[PDB]
DNA sequence: CGGGAAAATCTCTAGCA
DNA sequence: ACTGCTAGAGATTTTCCCG
DNA sequence: CGGGAAAATCTCTAGCA
DNA sequence: ACTGCTAGAGATTTTCCCG
């Protein structure tokens, strides 16, 4: 479970807020829905619609973790 | 209550008022002369 | 300055002026004159100055025909990741548009399809094929090309793409399949330095694996939270926040605020 | 990876990848994988992301002729102030602009006139009509209106407001001179709070006043500077700098490093 | 703390409050009201406007009467609808506030009061020395050109740009450009008199003085018709 | 000639760089040239292009000054 | 500090790179030159292609032969124009880097070897098996369309998202991601190997090690094929 | 020595390269083929 | 800690009918 | 009830690399 | 000094063929 | 060697007004 926890947060998530057109950078994932997504960017926990959320792993993923 | 003044369809000229149903985020849905419209909001100005 | 108010409204009537001509010649206050502005009707000519934002869901498609060298080109692009499908068709019908949106729902897990309001998109041949293969469908606000923000802009890259590599092919449907190469797999940038092609695999590939990930999470984690109140779904148990949903609302709480029970 | 320039350059032959594409494929550090892309011609395809700087000058005009209504209407702007000068014309000629901008410069002071190339602007009309008024003329790149993008915005502003009094006149020329006065006097705004009339007013008079203050100061205030070197004209002694032109050359020294003798 | 040296200067030489604002770094609005306690001292918008003819051709020339700053058309009839036309572009132009013609017909039509109640134009009922000269300018350079309308704007140039004198040298251009820039000043003064004439300062707590200027850090009132400066906190401003 | 340096510096300028779109605001006038003026802006001097600036005397002067 | 713990787990069970970095929070490079030094120890771009005949008309069909994913389409003629064209469209959509071929006319076309030249595909001389399975499809639909193509193409996307099986019960499009996504890992693990295989590190000073991984405080390197872990300041990196 | 490839007149195609002769705030004067043309900075790319 | 240098990020534009 | 975006070109900030 | 409130400024867009 | 801008609509910051 835990692990499975710290595997889900390997994730980074790339948003965008209601009234800013630019893609704020790779937050962390830390719970996934069917319409949200709960990230921690910047030491903050924020919640994304699912519309407006890139999640990847970022396969450069092979130099740091 | 709100009045939608909005540009509609290849016409520069600005219909309204209309009755506000929805406004989201990026667009607004309104009523003008019983009709139902779907206005983006750079194409619509809304006055309480 | 309730005389200034009468004739304001009697000069706006004629010369229409705006809120600081009015402020400034009748010694107005500016919430006055700007509801001096805000009733005339001949006066609200302007619409907000912001811009939307399209649906960057990874089901989501941007589907469109643009026209080159005297043929049309039905092109798709996966919004989340930019990946692009383009075909030469023979026509711009909606029969030759239902047979590139089946076999692309065979390509790739198409969920909704982003069209405007072209006849070939409109078309009951379209809407029997998304039926089909369980795509739902998605117009934009008519004659408001921005909706479809991301193809059009797709669109001007497959063309950039088919004038470096018009002469390296006899055909333009050739040219075409060589640009959507070249847009998939040579061209790297984007948030992960990636091409199109390994954005739209790691994208579907995350997809499939988050969705898992919590699957298995949320089978396990079953506990409830009190917090201010009344039960809800933890989701996501932290050491200064905690994160719930009760009346179907995600909301954030502090640690000092909450407490998590079962 | 030397070898790797080889590989790229003959993959940038065939699929003209950017700079990310071939530095990620052929592990070229950025600057040779740019330098490949730099050197195909087929890449530059794109210009400066920015945009140039029009002339505010008090004696430049830029004049433009609009369409309403299949009529013409030939507008001017003082750049400087936003005060526009528009008349509704029989034909789009240059006899009828050089009889408009002979009345414009009898009208104003009016020191340069920026125009697109239109037939109107760059005949020999309109040019003996700016050699006896001692006007200079200034033409825009051809197909580029953003040189013109003053008069070409006025030109929208104009439009505008007979959109709002169409119904107040009966002749479409009587409209544009009531737009002509609702902009010029009715709209306030801008760098004073003014209308483009008392912008044109004050920047005139300013300007008038202005070289008068300079020409009795400069007249008197004869000294020399030496910084750093070697004589030069003393603008203004400051506190804690002093401005000083030498060599045709405006320069801004501070208080420490220079001396002012005569 | 200029106020009392403005004062003495005032009653000594009957100063306007441009020469006091300016000798005394006051503002305007304190200048005013040491010219307008004074009991000894208890136009910029008039045009003129007529018709002349020349060579079978009727020529609209108006007349700034405070600078001589001309303004002439060339029009194909002494119509009401061409004299509204060239009111409409001249109150378009310059701010006008009054036209003085001579009872013409042209000058009293309808379309010509419709025009001059639009733009706000006073009709009331140096002109003929002003076409004097015109004319004069006229057959000057009536050579220059083909046709008498590009002469009758060559000599409105000449007139308002290349001919100087009065008294300092200056042309009509600038003398208008001059006297409108000092309308401006009048005006925006009487705005900023008209924004807090409906003020009363009750300061130290005597009695209800009238604001003068409400600085960054003190107010200047008037109080038994004399002025003085209070800091901002020891006063009280009640718009009534 | 020290009244006459203090009524020009009364006036205002309006200026603008060669790579920024947007007015500055109203900087005090130093000198004016036939193709430059001078200029003090955020305590700042600074040359200007005559042709990247707008000098008024802005007739709001009438309350402050 | 993980490194030995990873070494003993490798010396006991022999495990890949992945799960030595994923149980250990490793670096990969790290756990793939564990696995490299083991001397115990020392396929996704593959498409194989055909032509069935259905109802007169020709289908070209590709199979990913690692995951089963098949791309099909009924092509007007058995030609080499119309085999480059599906190579170029396929190569376009999915990072071919090989087919299998069956020595036909229209494969070992001039058209073909320049199509696979220009997508830089090896052409080489389970998928009769995925033919039948199509053609059960194809059957299975033939019902729901009016033309062959339609068909086809339902047929193409029942087999690669509504048929599922093997051993986690996944479809072909999910096997194929996973599989693409696993070759994209690889690729960018070979190219951070190679980013890092042409420099040498002088630690502690002894020899030139070899560097693994050069982190934000630390950099670790292997030296007499064993590996340490070496404070930044300590050591120093050359290019050669 | 310069490169200037620039995009000229109602035309999308981009031409070049050509020595640039001028460059100004704003805009170019550049020498193709014998041919002094000004471009816009927006429509003109400068390699050294 | 301190300069260069290189990478990363920010700003901004055309073209998409 | 729906919605501008994308990639390149410079400019500026930020991080790295050794002393 | 501290909150509201109002003014000022910043951001951003259409239309100009 | 020449050149995007302008005004309005919201949003955010900044200054004022009295305690
Ligand atoms: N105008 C179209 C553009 C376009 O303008 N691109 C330039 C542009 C400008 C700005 C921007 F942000 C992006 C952008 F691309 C376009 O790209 N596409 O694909 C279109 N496809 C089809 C139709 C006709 C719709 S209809 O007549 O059939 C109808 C409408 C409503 C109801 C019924 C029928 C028009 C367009
Ligand atoms: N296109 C013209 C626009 C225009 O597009 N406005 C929209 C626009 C878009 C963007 C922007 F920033 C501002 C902007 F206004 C325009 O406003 N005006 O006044 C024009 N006047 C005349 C001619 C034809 C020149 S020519 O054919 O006679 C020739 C050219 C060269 C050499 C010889 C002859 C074209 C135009
Ligand atoms: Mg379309
Ligand atoms: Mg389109
Ligand atoms: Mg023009
Ligand atoms: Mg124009
Ligand atoms: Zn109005
Ligand atoms: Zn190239
Ligand atoms: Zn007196
Ligand atoms: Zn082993």
């Amino acid at each position: 479970l835990q692990k499975q926890i710290t595997k889900i947060q390997n994730f980074r998530v790339y948003y965008r807020d209601s009234r800013d057109p630019v893609w704020k950078g790779p937050a962390k994932l830390l719970w996934k829905g069917e319409g949200a997504v709960v990230i921690q960017d910047n030491s903050d926990i924020k919640v994304v619609p699912r519309r407006k959320a890139k999640i990847i792993r970022d396969y450069g993923k092979q130099m740091a973790g | 209550n709100f009045r939608v003044y909005y540009r509609d369809s290849r016409d520069p000229v600005w219909k309204g008022p209309a009755k506000l149903l929805w406004k989201g985020e990026g667009a607004v849905v309104i009523q003008d002369n019983s009709d139902i419209k779907v206005v983006p909001r750079r194409k619509a100005k809304i006055i309480r | 300055f309730l005389d200034g108010i009468d004739k304001a409204q009697e000069e706006h009537e004629k010369y229409h002026s705006n809120w600081r001509a009015m402020a400034s010649d009748f010694n107005l206050p500016p919430v006055v004159a700007k509801e001096i502005v805000a009733s005339c009707d001949k006066c609200q000519l302007k619409g907000e100055a912001m811009h939307g934002q399209v649906d960057c869901s990874p089901g989501i498609w941007q589907l469109d025909c643009t026209h080159l060298e005297g043929k049309v080109i039905l092109v798709a692009v996966h919004v989340a990741s930019g990946y692009i499908e383009a075909e030469v068709i023979p026509a711009e019908t909606g029969q030759e548009t239902a047979y590139f949106l089946l076999k692309l729902a065979g390509r790739w897990p198409v969920k909704t399809v982003h069209t405007d309001n072209g006849s070939n998109f409109t078309s009951t041949t379209v809407k029997a094929a998304c039926w089909w293969a369980g795509i739902k469908q998605e117009f934009g606000i008519p004659y408001n090309p921005q909706s479809q923000g991301v193809i059009e802009s797709m669109n001007k890259e497959l063309k950039k793409i088919i004038g470096q590599v018009r002469d390296q092919a006899e055909h333009l449907k050739t040219a075409v399949q060589m640009a959507v190469f070249i847009h998939n797999f040579k061209r790297k940038g984007g948030i992960g330095g990636y091409s199109a092609g390994e954005r739209i695999v790691d994208i579907i590939a995350t997809d499939i694996q988050t969705k898992e990930l919590q699957k298995q999470i949320t089978k396990i984690q079953n506990f409830r939270v009190y917090y201010r109140k009344g039960p809800a779904k933890l989701l996501w148990k932290g050491e200064g926040a905690v994160v719930i949903q009760d009346n179907s609302d995600i909301k954030v709480v502090p640690r000092r605020k909450a407490k998590i029970i079962r």
